[PDB]
């Protein structure tokens, strides 16, 4: 999973591209592409750890420069034709199908209230992550550690500007879904969630900033002592 | 940047509409997706979800230190004192910007933004310019892209949202504010500075 998106550390990507101002919005088809997040994941396409896998597996050259939102068509496309749930040959079809009428109807369908139930309640009560474990966390508040050099080809948060680092134990939040089994349609399996204090001299050699840190997250699993 | 090999913007838009228009009519045939559906998702975050959720927390905290220490030991909790919380910010973790040290946020792997109190994150926070040097040059890139001088012997501390805990940057009161209203503190406080790229607004 040694993607071009794993992207923190990477050289020459240019200067920032900043409007002044912006619309949530640009085009009618991001709020398409947004409004299928909830419908996908209520439809059971993917949950969200498979989401960012399915962009992860992205050309990475289509990555690096499409709109944002197209990121989330092809993951949607992606875990569609994973489950079986998206027939690609007929998704061809009607794409050139809308290439050449593009002023042509939407199917006709039902409204359903449960779905923007779903909405609202996803929304303001939230999808949380944090799970009970019967195991005590492994690490606390000042551990020294050392994080995996291990470089799975499926789903993980490993980025690889961290890899092998060291760094300090700054804070344990509690147990969550764990990525690794999650992103890769192997259940929850959750595990404790520390923040990880790196300096920049760590991660970027001698001449890093004497005075800067990266706080990264990190699963249990993840870090061993460094040994203090 | 200049690329040889790209189509136009307009050619992209044009292809993008097709491709989506597809996928949307497929999904509206197999029952899960409907045009109210879609209608309310863009509601909610062109009018309802927004950074002026999170300027209400900065300066409840700003007036208030009591809710402000509530709000550094457990970010969700202290925001839904005020009714604010939700998807993508069930684990907020909120950090204090003082005079020795300064904060910013970043999703290297992705995008991943406080939704509840920022809205959703602007374009530049999503693309790779800003999320590959955040994390490697922030001093510099704080000067270079957004004219904020954050003087060498001042820490800089880059939170990467590589989890579902979500940062969020607490920024200091500006000078020059004692005994202002609460509305008049939430005028100086932008998502830039809950992102921690500027300061909370001068005067
Ligand atoms: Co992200």
């Amino acid at each position: 999973m040694n993607g071009v998106y794993d992207v923190g550390g990477t050289d020459g990507l240019g200067p920032i591209n900043r409007p002044a101002d912006e619309p949530v919005f640009r085009a009618e088809w991001e709020k398409v592409a947004f409004a299928m997040f909830p419908a996908t994941f209520r439809a059971g396409f993917m949950g969200l750890d498979e989401f960012r896998f399915g962009i992860e597996q992205m050309n990475p050259a289509e990555y690096l420069e499409s709109p944002y939102y197209w990121h989330w068509i092809r993951t949607y496309i992606h875990h569609g034709v994973r489950t079986g749930k998206i027939d690609l040959e007929e998704l061809e079809r009607r794409t050139q199908y809308y290439r050449e009428n593009p002023d042509a109807p939407l199917p006709e369908h039902e409204q359903k209230p449960e779905l923007i139930e779903f909405v609202n309640q996803a929304v303001y009560g939230g999808l949380p992550a944090s799970r009970e474990v019967d195991r005590p966390p492994k690490f606390k508040e000042g551990d020294v550690v050392r994080f995996s050099t291990a470089s799975p080809k499926g789903h993980a948060r490993r980025a690889r500007y961290v890899r092998g680092k060291t760094g300090t134990v700054v804070k344990h939040h509690g147990a969550y879904i764990y990525p690794d089994t999650a992103g890769n349609g192997l259940g929850e399996c959750p595990e404790h969630l520390y923040t990880v204090r790196f300096t920049a001299q760590e991660l970027w050699g001698p001449e890093g900033d004497p005075n800067s840190s990266v706080y990264y997250d990190c699963w249990e699993p993840y870090i061993e002592l460094v040994d203090t | 940047t200049e690329n040889i090999l790209r189509k136009s913007d307009e050619e992209i838009q044009k292809e993008i509409t097709a491709r989506v228009k597809a996928l949307e009519s497929m999904l509206i045939e197999q029952g899960i997706l409907t045009t109210s559906m879609i209608d309310r998702m863009a509601e909610i975050y062109e009018n309802e979800v927004g950074p002026h959720l999170g300027a209400k927390v900065v300066v409840k905290a700003w007036t208030d230190p009591e809710f402000k220490k509530r709000l550094l030991a457990d970010g969700t909790e202290a925001c839904k004192e005020l009714g604010i919380g939700g998807l993508q910010g069930e684990d907020m973790m909120w950090v204090e910007n003082t005079d020795e040290v300064h904060h910013v946020v970043v999703c290297t792997l992705c995008s991943c933004y406080p939704w509840p109190v920022l809205g959703l994150p602007p374009n530049w926070f999503k693309e790779p310019q800003y999320r590959s040097r955040v994390v490697r040059e922030p001093r510099q890139l704080l000067k270079e892209e957004f004219g904020f001088e954050v003087p060498p012997s001042k820490e800089i501390k880059v939170w990467d949202s590589s989890s579902e805990m979500r940062f969020v940057v607490l920024p200091q009161r500006p000078a020059g504010t004692d005994g202002w209203s609460e509305e008049e503190l939430a005028t100086l406080v932008t998502r830039e500075s809950m992102i921690g790229v500027e300061p909370a607004k001068a005067v």
